[PDB]
């Protein structure tokens, strides 16, 4: 809840600094393929399996 | 025959490769007080590129006589192995290590049944224990250290001359090259002419430098002074 | 980072912005996002910058060997097939989406290639962040065109991406591949004008040197 | 976790490591020799997972001996350290070794002291403090170390660092092995703190 | 190579493989050795090939222990027998690993026979060489009975009550019809084997040019020069 | 399990507990936790019975093959190194194994503690198993290098008995061994109930 | 996390006929500064330099790999390597580990064979961008980039370039926790280079 | 015995020279005449291409491009040259992948020579029966089946290498004039009246190597007459 | 043919390798308890050629020394494999390799190429020698045979020196070896140098005493 | 996505929608989902765009290879079997195809998601097929003419386009018959504006 | 992979016993409501949501 703000500034670590930092709320030049968050390629368009039984797979 | 002992205990292919080496352009080496002379004789005339003497490390240079393709293959191999040594231990290897690389590969090729020996010989100029050294590798893979040596055309004559008429005197590299040219002229008068095909390296472990035609003719001025 | 490709009656127009970003920080103000594949094929890309260059370089190598060996102009379908066969085995871990366009014996073709190895022949597309802004212009303004109208529509499409996307750039690169050949327009437009500010200068005394070793190049 | 402190002065290098072998809850042994003397000019100590540490140390010692005898390689702290770095790096991304080293000795350029950490990172410095000593003993080393320390002063500084560890660190340390490498050879000192 | 492999595998118009026929000549060119098997002991006596007296007599030993209560004597090309001994030791160790017991000697003989002619194989650990081994072996051991086996380079083996191998093999064989009776004690039989060895061996028999291995239910004894002297005198 | 091995002036003492359990259920009470590989080399298995027994019997074959090759007894250092390498090849695969390879290299006793992590330590006193901590306490109080043979054996016999008295995963018979320059001797299979 | 374990940052500014290459001399072990004298800039020649930020072991092994390749190339060629060629080769070396990339960022600085300044940078997998103005790397890359964009102007003289780059690097390190305290500036020019070491904050 | 695939087909003779390599050189020297002429401002490469079959001379080429700056032509066995051309294209593309620049002629020739010399030591393999002229970077290299290479100012490979090099040697100079010279001499060397179809020309000038189209070759002939 | 029997029953190629291993400069050695002495024939009448030391250490800690006769290039390979065997054995087992185990493994390595169709047998007689607890000298034949030697000679004329050495009256090993080598060498054409291998120490014997010893046999 | 194949009197008729969704965004709205395997074999792809393209690129060359190896018109059965092995041998590849063609008789093969191959008289696939199973069941009629089947496909795909958000655009149709393949086009404006 | 068999037997625990237990393959008197593995009440038989975009929920 309190966010452990300052743990790194409080302990020797044998990044929680004393002041809360922005966006607390990789080494590759990636950029994005679409403005949509995770989308990269067309959606998998097929009728998707639902129902049946997953916790009793072998009781056909 | 391939790589197999004969009834006399001889590897015929290795001996024929050593014979082939004698057909190559003449190369000479000499250890002096302050460095090593590496000398090569090209059949053609070319100054835009050096063909008889090459570099392996800042510490090692090599002369070549025999099959040019095999010689260049193993020159590249030795350079790659020297760089691998530098990668491993973070310092350049001495003459002995390059000799070992090339000798190991050559021996492997004179021991494998389905391959032929490398038809070329190297002369390695370098240093070890702060003293200049001059090694050599035959097609067989044997490593020979020398005060002076010659391979290629007229190798027997120049080698016999080095053994017989050399002053046996520790001397500056300039005097060494002077004596080398004198013996070359003595055993063959073709060395008193046509020096545009010569490559001379004044190997010093850090300050190695090649000699140009003006230096060669300036040296020959001494022979002009003395012979008359 | 908006990319745009437009196909017209006898060629393709491939436009792109000149910005590269790493987080919320602009890394390259005038990056060139159009990669050479052949004299008659060009490829843009969105995603991992290293993957775009290397995937488009593999296509360039394979298409250069092909044209040098068989002495015929490479096909656009050959470029896309090479990219697909390379991207698919990696399951998209090589994150490269391309807009491959070119003109060959069969005419002008434009393809969208996605990181997982799928391709799609197209008449107009946009890629990267800002493609939605670009595709809105392409949807409204696209028709049967010549290179003049196609150039304007594609540049208007990129402009929309630049103006409305945070991660889209400042300049517009353009390349037209037609039956008459390829022509490039680097920094074709400069919509993202910067302000002119004086050059600040420190006093030489503002810095102190402790030790200085000088080395010579030879 | 396993602590080692080393410092170098003029024409001598001090390496001090705790001789106790222990795990989370138990002290298996209290006097274990964690040094390798490749040749009387170079001494390196291995730390971390004992199973990985001793295995890598043995491989490195045998490789260095082989390279010295066969290839006439010059064994110096830098060459030894580069071998450590290559051995650790090769396995880093396939079979990582959880061990780190501290190589010291004399070369033609004078005393050298190298630290090869868990990831194979090699760096030279005037004094080293690996393990927990990285968090406790660097202040003491900064306060006390100076270029012209004598060998006895170096031993005393090592003792002070390991005394800081004795007094403040929660983990128990009782024995330290100090091996001083100098032109006189290698001198071994065993102290119970 | 295919050509060399074919050269190994070529059959003669008489049948038997050429390489086996040549290994048959090879296995004869060695020093003599006698193996005697009786109801309670198996002996193996071999003449040492001391090329020069400067050669260390103890270092030219000719009997190899392949496992607990199995010993191997050989004649012919000595270089080959090193690999055979190593392979036999591996086989015995593996048999104990699988079954926690000392292998039946005939089991080792069958394993070696299987390996012998597999030289045409490309895989490495299920063949002896790329050719027949130029040695003839007298493998003795104790499993539940004193066992004497002879493995020849053709890959075949036979269990014997008595056999001699080496350059003096035929003479000792023609002598065995008279000088051998399985009913005598270990000491008398050992004296007989030593006499038979002396009757064909190059130089005068003594305790230093002779090696004796006697395997019994109680011990796999190898006699030292003192015991060989006690039996010679 | 609780195992114990240590060195004293007169020789070396080894003691184990001989219980084997599968969770709460005690599967067996007469398991032999000592592998005798030769008259001067034994190994005290601890951990996964099948794992330690398999590699110890695989190490016992390497010692046997070494003896045939060199006509010479294998050293403890090489026997334990062979065992250490075998388990180390499976490091990180969950292999659980801890053992002491005890023996004499001629005139010198040495105990090598080996475990599944590839560790290999030579020492004068080791205790391995769940009850090792209890054994360490009893030994720390009374263990001395100057013990007489009878004192050392009773210390090892008693130290294992205490560990069994207080640990759930041990408490079969107290198998006791004494290894000297002339070889080991199985000194008893004492039942902990009859002390 | 692994890059900021060792910390450190690089800055390369291009003037006219000169390029300034700056790095901090701190080696980290997390919060603790293990050494105050760790140079992250390597010199193949007086005209070819490059520094790494990220895992230090990766940087050192990449340096040895790059030196191997460069020495072989120089032996195979009649001419020295162009800094553009060196950067392309480094990018190729980085991308050969695409599935297990190095955790480093590379800046390559030097003088072209026609004696013009050159600088470039690339990410973990060789995404290389040639720069005409300046390029930064490491923990303080954000502060360095902002202050360089604020202060850099084209064609600055060698000494003005030195002072401006030094000021930017000092002020960017002062706002970076792992920014170091010891600093090194290689002032590179067609006649060679100058290794200048200066100091800033002492904490 | 049947053919031994493991046999070493290249060996030293008792005269201290490779037997099969000289036969490969003989095979290469029997090929169609092809010449190269270095100039003070460029390099000219020309190759006579015979039409003993119904070959489409417009589509059939004798000079090939390795890279934007390198060109190549051969005398000897056509299939061996095609394999060597595939190999050299691989070399050039690998260098361009690594360094991103066009491969320098010397490095290319070294790597190419090593890769073709590997066949003088490979078991069950004969050396390539092709002589190669490589033009680029204001240089010219002739590569021998042995894998030995030599830089040349004026070179020749093919059957007419006994006479063809004369005018090249004696009239080296301006590139454009040198093109006229090295295309004029070839008439005396071809077995029939040389049409522009029967000759193929490639010229390295400035930065890149370009193979003249049949129209350019026609123009080069018109320039003479 | 390689790895095959001849119609006579001979391994022809192995015997050719033996003969090649004979055609080499003669090495003569003689050992007593706690010491070994051996001498090498050298061809250094040619002054430009620098003689190469023919006694090379296999392991300095174990004090194992190596020398050979025959094809010199093969000597490098065999010595490298000997050093590798020592180092690999110490890595695998954590203990120093025993001299007998090293000899066995080196002879097995030699035998490897004798069983191979693709490879040519090593044409070198190699000598392993050690003085740590007692003097032991192993002579490894090119075919893989090996056995300890009290004293002997290897090379072109090994038979004559072996006959001279056999059952001799003298017991001074320096005299033994030096005189044995002196019986055949062409003095001033091929000269003699000798070493004394002692407990963890090595020394050259100097040429004057060698000359005054061989004066008795080469005159 | 809505794909369907119906076997009518002496022919095969396949219909599909054009929309290529990406989340809520239509990545493209002119995608051709009737992938030609050969001049007489067409397949409708459903599943991963990359994987289904990979399969159809491969079986495209397999049907030709076997077609010329035995000198016969490419076989729909061999194309379907060839697809089934790849879809089965490689579970990582999420692919399901309707392969319909005309070698000697019209035939429809449905390779389900896990490699389950079934011959069918009519088949539907894609996300939008879920909403027309009742419509196709009640409205299908054996041995339709071209006009009847064209209306049947037109009605079914239209009602799938309305309800399914991943299905949209014009209805691409292709009728494979012994005399060849001819494409149709039901413009989306007629569908949407209706 | 090896299952850590004997870890509790091998270490003082500051239940992997020496012998492998069949479990490796609660204190409440609880019976099964149906034989099916983990089902005890009727399934939620509505029409279940699929598709759309859960990666970008707010891009209505």
């Amino acid at each position: 809840g309190f966010g452990n703000v300052g743990e790194d500034d409080l302990h020797p670590q044998i990044k929680k600094g004393a002041i809360f930092s922005p966006e607390e709320f990789d080494g590759i030049d990636k950029t994005d393929i679409f403005p949509l968050k995770k989308k990269r390629d067309p959606d998998s368009d097929h009728f998707k399996k639902t129902g049946g039984d997953d916790d009793n797979p072998f009781l056909y | 025959s391939s790589n197999t002992f004969t009834e006399e205990g001889r590897l015929l292919q290795t001996e024929y490769a050593i014979k082939n080496v004698s057909k190559g352009g003449t190369i000479i080496g000499l250890v002096c007080k302050d460095g090593v002379i590496l000398l090569g004789i090209n059949k053609t005339e070319l100054l835009d590129e050096r063909e008889k003497i090459y570099k392996i490390n800042p510490k090692v240079y090599v002369s070549v006589s025999g099959l040019f393709g095999d010689a260049m293959l193993l020159k590249k191999y030795g350079q790659v192995k020297a760089q691998d040594f530098l990668y491993e231990f973070d310092y350049d290897c001495d003459i002995d290590r390059i000799c070992n690389f090339i000798s190991e590969k050559k021996q492997l090729f004179t021991q494998y049944n389905s391959t032929r020996p490398f038809g070329f010989s190297f002369i390695y100029a370098g240093m070890k224990n702060n003293k200049f050294k001059l090694c050599s590798t035959d097609p067989s893979g044997t490593i020979n250290e020398w005060k002076g040596v010659c391979f290629g055309e007229n190798e027997d004559a120049i080698n016999n001359g080095l053994r017989n008429d050399f002053p046996d005197e520790e001397m500056d590299m300039e005097r060494g090259l002077f004596e080398i040219f004198k013996i070359l002229s003595k055993v063959t008068e073709c060395s008193a002419k046509d020096h545009k095909k010569y490559e001379i390296l004044y190997f010093k472990n850090e300050e190695s430098r090649f000699l140009e035609f003006e230096e060669i003719e300036n040296i020959l001025l001494r022979i002009e002074e003395e012979k008359n | 980072t908006t990319i745009v490709g437009v196909k017209y009656k006898g060629g393709v127009v491939i436009c792109a912005d000149t910005r590269s970003t790493s987080g919320p920080i602009v890394a390259d103000k005038n990056c060139s996002k159009i990669h050479y594949i052949s004299d008659n094929i060009q490829a843009c890309g969105a995603g991992t910058s290293a993957d775009i260059t290397r995937v488009t370089r593999k296509a360039s190598k394979v298409l250069s060997i092909f044209s040098k060996t068989y002495n015929r102009l490479p096909r656009v379908s050959h470029c896309v097939r090479t990219c697909q066969l390379h991207l698919h085995p990696y399951q998209g871990h090589i994150s490269a989406a391309l807009v491959v366009g070119g003109v060959d014996d069969t005419g002008a073709h434009l393809y969208d290639v996605y990181p997982h190895g799928s391709s799609n022949s197209v008449s107009y597309t946009a890629l990267g962040s800002g493609s939605l802004a670009a595709i809105s212009i392409l949807e409204a303004g696209y028709k049967d065109m010549n290179r003049e109208e196609a150039m304007e529509l594609a540049c208007a499409a990129i402009e929309a991406g630049i103006m409305n996307d945070l991660y889209s750039g400042s300049n517009i690169d353009v390349c037209v591949i037609s039956q008459e050949g390829r022509e490039m327009f680097r920094n074709y437009k400069k919509v993202g004008v910067r302000n002119e500010v004086p050059k600040f200068q420190y006093p030489r005394s503002s810095v102190k040197i402790l030790k200085e070793d000088i080395y010579k190049y030879i | 976790m396993e602590s080692s402190v080393a410092l170098k002065g003029n024409d001598f290098v001090i390496i001090g490591t705790d001789s106790s072998v222990k795990n989370s809850y138990l002290v298996l042994k209290r006097e274990e020799d964690k040094f390798y003397n490749i040749n009387n000019k170079v001494v390196f100590t291995y730390l971390g997972d004992q199973g990985d540490a001793f295995r890598t140390s043995s491989f490195i010692n045998e490789k260095l001996v082989y390279e010295e005898i066969q290839n006439n390689v010059e064994i110096t702290p830098k060459v030894t350290a580069n071998v450590i770095q290559k051995t650790l790096y090769d396995n880093l991304r396939s079979h990582p070794k959880n061990c780190y080293f501290l190589v010291g000795g004399l070369s033609q350029d004078g005393p050298e002291l190298y630290s090869v950490d868990l990831y194979g990172s090699l760096h030279e410095n005037d004094f080293m403090a690996v393990g927990i000593s990285t968090y406790f003993c660097y202040g003491v080393l900064d306060k006390e170390y100076h270029k012209n320390i004598t060998k006895e002063d170096g031993i005393k500084i090592i003792q002070k660092c390991f005394d800081v560890l004795k007094q403040r660190c929660s983990v128990d340390i009782s024995n330290i092995e100090i091996k001083i490498v100098s032109k006189e050879g290698v001198e071994t000192i065993n102290k119970v703190l | 190579s295919i050509v060399s492999r074919q050269n190994a595998n070529t059959y003669s118009a008489e049948g038997r493989l050429y390489q086996v026929e040549y290994a048959m000549q090879a296995m004869n060119l060695g020093t003599s050795s006698i193996g005697i098997k009786t109801k309670d002991y198996v002996l193996l006596a071999s003449e040492k090939k001391i090329i020069s007296k400067l050669q260390n007599p103890s270092s030219v030993k000719k009997h190899y222990r392949v496992y607990d209560h199995i010993a191997l004597g050989f004649s012919g090309i000595s270089a080959d027998v090193k690999t055979i001994v190593d392979k036999s030791r591996n086989f015995a160790i593996n048999h104990e690993y699988l079954y926690d017991e000392n292998c039946k000697v005939e089991r080792l003989l069958e394993h070696l026979a299987d390996l012998s002619l597999n030289f045409d194989k490309k895989e490495a650990d299920e063949k002896i060489f790329s050719r027949p081994f130029g040695a003839s072996l007298l493998i003795i051991g104790y499993d539940t009975e004193p066992r004497l086996f002879s493995l020849d380079p053709s890959g075949s083996y036979l269990e014997y009550h008595a056999k001699a191998i080496g350059s003096g093999s035929e003479v000792i064989e023609n002598m065995l019809e008279q000088e051998f009776d399985p009913n005598v004690d270990i000491n008398s039989g050992l004296k007989n084997i030593l006499n038979m060895l002396s009757k064909v061996m190059k130089d005068k028999i003594n305790n230093f040019n002779v090696e004796i291995t006697a395997i019994t239910k109680n011990e796999c004894k190898i006699l030292t020069p003192e015991e060989i002297e006690q039996f010679l005198e | 399990t609780t195992t114990l091995a240590f060195i004293f002036q007169g020789g070396m003492v080894i003691a184990v507990d001989s219980r084997a359990s599968a969770g709460s259920y005690i599967a067996s009470q007469n398991v032999h936790k000592v592998i005798r590989v030769n008259k001067h080399l034994i190994g005290t298995m601890a951990g996964g019975a099948s794992d330690c027994y398999f590699w110890e019997k695989k190490m016992g074959l390497y010692a046997k093959l070494y003896e045939l090759k060199n006509n010479k007894r294998i050293s403890v250092s090489a026997a334990s190194m062979y065992l250490s390498n075998c388990v180390y090849s499976y490091k990180g695969q969950g292999l659980s194994l801890g053992s002491m390879v005890c023996g004499y290299d001629g005139d010198k006793p040495v105990i090598y503690y080996v475990d599944d992590a590839g560790q290999r330590l030579s020492g004068d006193l080791f205790s391995v198993g769940s009850g090792s901590t209890i054994a360490y306490g009893v030994l720390n109080e009374s263990y001395r290098f100057d013990l007489t043979k009878e004192e050392a054996l009773n210390l090892g016999k008693k130290a294992i008995w205490h560990a069994t008295h207080r640990d759930a995963y041990s408490g079969g018979n107290v198998n006791l061994y004494f290894m000297d320059k002339n070889g080991w001797e199985h000194l008893g299979t004492f039942d902990v109930d009859k002390f | 996390d692994i890059s900021q374990h060792y910390g450190g940052s690089l800055l390369a500014m291009i003037g006219k006929s000169s390029v300034a290459f700056l790095s901090d001399k701190r080696l980290g072990s997390g919060p603790i500064s293990v050494s105050k004298n760790f140079t992250k800039i390597y010199s193949l020649t007086p005209r070819l330099f490059f520094g790494f930020t990220g895992l230090v072991s990766d940087g050192e092994m990449l340096f040895k790999k790059i030196r191997k390749n460069y020495n072989l190339f120089v032996q195979d060629n009649n001419k020295d390597m162009e800094p553009s060629e060196l950067s392309n080769m480094i990018s190729y070396i980085l991308y050969q580990k695409r599935l297990q990339p190095y955790y480093v960022a590379v800046i390559v600085c030097g003088m072209t064979l026609d004696k013009k300044p050159y600088a470039s940078s690339m990410d973990c997998i060789g995404a290389m961008k040639e720069t005409s103005e300046f390029v930064t790397s490491g923990t303080a890359s954000k502060n360095l980039m902002g202050l360089s964009e604020a202060l850099f102007y084209p064609e600055m003289e060698d000494e003005d370039l030195f002072t401006t780059s030094v000021q930017t690097f000092l002020n960017s390190s002062d706002r970076d926790t792992f920014g170091g305290m010891g600093f090194e500036c290689l002032l590179i020019n067609p006649e060679g280079y100058k290794r200048r070491e200066f100091v800033g904050r002492c904490d | 015995m049947f053919l031994d695939t493991h046999k070493q087909l290249t060996l030293f003779t008792s005269e201290g020279k490779l037997d099969q390599c000289d036969n490969a050189l003989k095979a290469a020297t029997q090929g169609s005449l092809s010449v190269g002429c270095v100039s003070e401002n460029g390099v000219v490469l020309a190759s006579l291409k015979e039409s003993n079959n119904l070959v489409i001379l417009s589509e059939y080429k004798k000079i090939y491009q390795i890279s934007p700056n390198l060109g190549i032509t051969y005398s000897g066995c056509q299939p061996d040259f095609r394999i060597q051309y595939n190999l050299s294209l691989k070399i050039s593309e690998e260098y361009t992948d690594i360094y991103s620049t066009n491969i320098p002629i010397r490095l290319f020739v070294e790597q190419f020579s090593r890769q073709i010399q590997e066949y003088t030591i490979k078991k069950g393999y004969r050396p390539f029966g092709t002589l190669l002229l490589i033009v680029g970077d204001n240089k010219m290299y002739r590569v021998d089946p042995s894998g030995s290479y030599t830089s040349l100012q004026v070179g020749t490979i093919g059957r007419e290498y006994t006479e063809s090099g004369r005018l090249l040697e004696r009239r080296k100079g301006m590139l454009d004039d040198n093109i006229s010279t090295c295309v004029e001499c070839i008439r005396e060397y071809c077995g029939r009246s040389v049409k522009s179809e029967d000759i193929d020309i490639g010229v390295y000038r400035g930065q890149e190597f370009r193979v003249y189209s049949k129209e350019e070759v026609q123009e080069v002939f018109d320039s003479i007459n | 043919a390689l790895g095959i029997f001849s119609p006579d029953g001979r391994l022809i190629q192995v015997e050719y390798a033996q003969q090649a291993s004979e055609q080499g400069s003669l090495v003569v050695f003689s050992s007593d308890t706690n010491e070994i002495c051996l001498s090498i024939e050298t061809k250094t009448h040619n002054k430009m050629l620098i003689d190469q030391n023919k006694l090379l250490p296999v392991d300095k800690d174990l004090n194992i020394w190596y020398t050979f006769s025959g094809i010199k290039p093969d000597s490098y390979k065999v010595l490298n494999e000997a050093r590798l065997i020592c180092r690999n054995y110490k890595i695998k087992t954590g203990t120093n390799i025993s001299f007998d185990e090293l000899a066995y493994e080196l002879s097995l390595y030699k035998q490897k190429f004798t069983l191979d169709s693709s490879m040519r047998p090593f044409g070198i007689r190699s000598i392993l020698l050690q003085v740590k607890d007692m003097a032991k000298i192993y002579v490894l034949e090119p075919d893989g045979n090996y056995s300890e030697y009290k004293c002997g000679a290897v090379g072109q004329k090994s038979v004559s020196v072996c006959e001279y050495l056999e059952k001799c009256e003298e017991e001074d090993i320096i005299f033994r070896s030096v005189s044995g080598l002196g019986t055949v060498v062409q003095s001033d054409k091929n000269k003699v140098m000798s070493y004394v291998i002692s407990k963890d120490e090595i020394r050259r014997v100097e040429d004057e005493t060698v000359s005054q010893i061989i004066s008795t046999v080469s005159v | 996505t809505t794909i369907m194949a119906v076997k009518y009197a002496d022919g095969i008729l396949i219909g599909a929608d054009c929309r290529t969704s990406m989340g809520t965004y239509v990545s493209s709205r002119f995608t051709d989902k009737l992938t030609k395997i050969s001049d007489n074999i067409y397949c409708c792809r459903s599943g991963s765009a990359a994987d289904t393209q990979a399969i159809t690129q491969y079986i495209t060359e397999l049907v030709q290879r076997s077609s010329f190896i035995d000198k016969e018109i490419p076989s729909v059965k061999k194309a379907a079997m060839a697809a089934k092995d790849i879809i089965y041998r490689y579970p990582n590849m999420l692919a399901g195809l309707i392969i319909a063609g005309y070698d000697t008789k019209p035939r429809i093969f449905n390779i389900s998601l896990g490699g389950t191959m079934t011959e069918a008289e009519w088949q539907i696939g894609g996300s939008g097929s879920a909403y027309i199973y009742g419509l196709c069941d009640t409205t299908f009629k054996p041995n339709m003419n071209l006009e009847e089947a064209l209306e049947f496909v037109k009605l079914a795909v239209t009602c799938a386009i309305k309800r399914d958000n991943a299905s949209g655009g014009c209805i691409r149709m292709a009728s494979i018959t012994r005399e060849g393949v001819q494409r149709f086009f039901y413009s989306g404006d007629k569908i949407l504006n209706s």
